[PDB]
């Protein structure tokens, strides 16, 4: 559950930071 | 814009948590701090819109146990890399806890614990290093 949250937050970081 | 001090960031984190917890009048905050606070809440809202557009569940089944696990979440979140997007995620996790886990509109003792943990992690990990601020 928590490790899963972590994974999802990193996916979100990659989209937010798509290219910067 | 440039790097700010741990001292400044400790202030900014607490004003960030009190603001999203609704235990500090906008009036009552130092202006410049209120600027930085709003900047971080706006980044977190943007980061949450991307999360929400991809995933249906909210953070609330992992973070109900933030108590013992928060520092574990924080450490995985920076294992592979430190950048400002990981930092914004860190703050959105803290915003989630305030806004849906912790008791609302109040500066409870658990808020203070959330504060410490986030403040102890931001500083011990030198997060100030990857996130400059205005002026």
């Amino acid at each position: 559950t928590m490790e899963n949250l972590s994974r999802r937050l990193k996916v979100t970081e990659a989209l937010f930071d798509i290219m910067s | 814009s440039h790097k700010k001090s741990g001292t400044y960031w400790a202030t900014l984190i607490t004003a960030f948590l009190k603001t999203v917890s609704k235990v500090e009048e906008l009036d009552c905050v130092d202006s410049a701090v209120l600027v930085d606070v709003s900047k971080i809440i706006t980044l977190t809202q943007e980061f949450r819109r991307h999360y929400d557009s991809v995933y249906r569940a909210d953070y609330g089944p992992a973070l109900k146990n933030w108590k013992r696990d928060l520092s574990k979440l924080f450490t995985s979140l920076f294992v592979d890399v430190i950048n400002s997007g990981r930092i914004v995620g860190f703050f959105d996790v803290g915003r989630y806890v305030c806004e849906e886990v912790l008791c609302p509109g109040s500066w409870t003792e658990d808020h203070e614990l959330l504060n410490d943990c986030m403040t102890h992690f931001f500083i011990e990990n030198n997060l100030m290093n990857h996130f400059p601020l205005e002026d």
